[PDB]
């Protein structure tokens, strides 16, 4: 553009929330920077007693 | 099958005693005497067919998605607005229009979408982002709506106040707003609702921008909840503490409502005895609002089923004369024209040369 | 939430332009507030777990 | 019948062809009552004081006249413009005059709440006070657009003939009477 862009037109918020909630709900991650993709990390809390 | 063993069954429905699948039929209270075993799926592990789309068109789609994610609102708004964008991107003029019109388009689509789900929003919030201008996007909006002929609700008066009033910083203490400025949201919002209900029926809102009305109502409601600490404030002096900007027409609405309440007050002796005015009436509205409907029907001159006029302000000024019958007429435009009038509209050669010298 | 995140933010605190030198964006602090529920009117309130 | 009032006429628009090609620069130079911008536009603009109107004359011989209160007033103004062009030396002639547009207005002497109109005539009604205070009504018979105000005042546009304006008025009367 002939005039400067303002960051507010592009700075969004949902990515962090999506990553966090999916990561915790599914219980499997992809730490591809650290080359770990562990799974089975989280389990439902039992309530039999 | 179809039939029962012989006779007139043709329908099929399922029933089964125990973990089975048998085809109920209904000429005999039967199962078509046949049944068949349902076949099903699972224990392993909405279309594709995605068009590659024009490059600029998908650029537009990317802008669409990035926009409404500002509102961090349900993705369904995203998806339906995108569907509307595809519906719109089917016309030559839309394709040939300059990209600024497309940018304002990606906002008007979200506007209509939010209106369908009556999600509160206002033009300014959207247009602060798109580098938009009132003429540009308003004309584009009219064009799109009248092109597609889509129905869409209007901005409900009470719809916007809920989110607007919650945006104030009056509900907790701060150095800008000490306790004498702090106030409870419930009381003021109830007062503002009781004020806007007065606004429309008094014709105040029709044809006007509403947000000035809301601003004046909120300012006066906040004042009158603790006027002794608040009658010293002012519109701007207020709005700056909560980081709010105010309309210039807010003063116009304030004058209108002050006149309305001074008209209201004279109907009750135990309010008339105080000889109320602009300075004092603000602290008395808490008493007036308890008898509002009684004040109205003692105050309006229009006592017909369908002392002061309960008519919109645009006529409260009174016509200079009340629209006598217009002079519908015709003329004999076939007459000969006077050449003198025609020649007077011509420059002399002297004037022609003067024009040449000046030019 | 109290300390570690503060260090993570500190470890990466500025982003700079591709052009227009000295054009950069800077974080100075990070906050988490306290739990609340979003509403369809761009409004919120606290809610018990 | 209506409530004792029939719409006034606000403006008139008409077209005539002078029948010959014109040098707009010559017309601009010699016409006291004309204005032209040869570097920007292909027609000259002229004015006359009675009938108080203006004419837009194109180099290709087409013309658009505006400002009259009636079809005959517009026709008289067009004839006066044709005479103006004639005395400028061109072989201008008065052919194929056609009235193209007509505007009118009226008042009903009682206020109208536009919200009911928009909520009951959505398919014809537009009401965006944040954009323009008045309500717009797209009438289909005759091909007329009515602009409505809370004051009870109404404006009408799009008519080729006066009968269209008055038919639109008498068609909208029973609706706004509700
Ligand atoms: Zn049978």
């Amino acid at each position: 553009r002939a005039a400067q862009f303002d960051v507010v037109k592009h700075m969004r918020q949902d990515q962090i929330t999506n990553g966090m909630v999916n990561a915790i709900s599914t219980g499997n991650w992809s730490l591809k920077r650290f080359k770990m993709d562990r799974q089975g990390v989280t389990q439902v809390l039992s309530r039999l007693s | 099958r179809g039939r029962c063993p012989d006779c007139g069954s043709t329908e099929l429905v399922e029933d089964s005693h125990y973990s089975q699948s048998q085809l109920v039929c209904s000429d005999c209270g039967c199962v078509v005497t046949e049944g068949v075993l349902t076949t099903t799926f699972s224990d392993e592990g909405s279309t594709g067919e995605n068009e590659q789309v024009s490059r600029s068109q998908q650029r537009g789609l990317r802008r669409v998605r990035d926009l409404c994610r500002v509102l961090q609102l349900p993705p369904t708004f995203e998806d339906t607005a995108v569907a509307y964008y595809q519906q719109a991107y089917r016309h030559s003029g839309i394709r040939a229009a300059r990209l600024q019109k497309k940018e304002v388009l990606v906002g008007c689509c979200v506007l209509i979408t939010c209106r369908q789900h009556n999600w509160p929003l206002t033009m300014g919030a959207i247009c602060t982002l798109l580098y938009a201008d009132l003429d540009v996007f308003s004309s584009t909006y009219m064009q799109i709506v009248k092109l597609l002929g889509l129905d869409v609700p209007s901005l409900c008066l009470a719809e916007l106040v809920k989110t607007y009033c919650s945006s104030f910083k009056l509900f907790q203490a701060s150095p800008s707003v000490p306790a004498k400025y702090v106030e409870d949201k419930e009381k003021m919002l109830s007062r503002t609702m009781q004020l806007v209900e007065l606004a429309n029926e008094t014709w105040l809102v029709t044809g006007r921008h509403p947000l000035p009305v809301i601003t004046a109502a909120t300012f006066l409601a906040w004042q009158s909840l603790q006027p002794a600490d608040r009658l010293s404030c002012s519109l701007a002096r207020f709005c700056k503490l909560a980081n709010v900007d105010l309309p210039y027409p807010a003063s116009s609405r304030l004058q209108e409502l002050l006149a309305v309440l001074l008209r209201m007050a004279e109907q009750l002796a135990w309010l008339r005895v105080l000889r109320l005015d602009k300075r004092s009436v603000v602290k008395h509205i808490g008493d007036l609002l308890q008898h509002r409907q009684s004040l109205v029907r003692s105050a309006f001159r229009d006592g017909t089923a369908e002392p002061a006029l309960l008519l919109p302000p645009c006529m409260l000024k009174s016509p200079k004369r009340i629209c006598p019958v217009p002079p519908v007429s015709t003329v004999t435009g076939d007459e000969n024209i006077s050449d003198s009038e025609i020649e007077q509209y011509l420059r002399t050669p002297q004037e022609v040369r003067d024009f040449q010298r000046a030019q | 939430i109290n300390v570690e995140i503060k260090k993570i933010m500190k470890a990466n605190e500025k982003v700079t332009s591709d052009a227009d030198p000295m054009w950069y964006l800077k974080y100075l602090n990070i906050y988490v507030g306290l739990p609340d529920v979003e509403e369809s009117f761009n409004v919120t309130r606290p809610v018990s777990p | 019948g209506p409530s004792g009032i029939v719409p006034q006429l606000q403006n008139i628009v008409s077209t005539v062809n002078l029948g010959c090609k014109l040098d707009l620069k010559t017309i601009a130079l010699r016409a006291r009552n004309a204005e032209y911008n040869p570097k920007r536009f292909a027609a000259v603009i002229m004015r006359i004081r009675e009938p108080r109107t203006t004419a837009l004359i194109f180099s290709s011989g087409k013309m658009v006249c505006t400002g009259a209160k009636s079809e005959e007033q517009s026709r008289l103004a067009a004839r006066k413009y044709a005479r103006v062009v004639q005395k400028l030396g061109f072989p201008a002639k008065f052919l194929d005059f056609k009235i193209q547009n007509m505007v009118g207005s009226c008042d009903v002497k009682f206020p109208i709440r536009l919200e009911g109109l928009v909520l009951t005539h959505q398919q014809f009604s537009s009401y965006e006070p944040e954009l323009f205070p008045g309500l717009i009504y797209r009438m289909i018979k005759p091909r007329i657009v009515l602009l409505i105000f809370v004051s009870g005042k109404v404006v009408l546009t799009g008519a080729k003939v006066r009968a269209e304006i008055y038919e639109a008025f008498e068609n909208i009367y029973p609706i706004l009477k509700g």
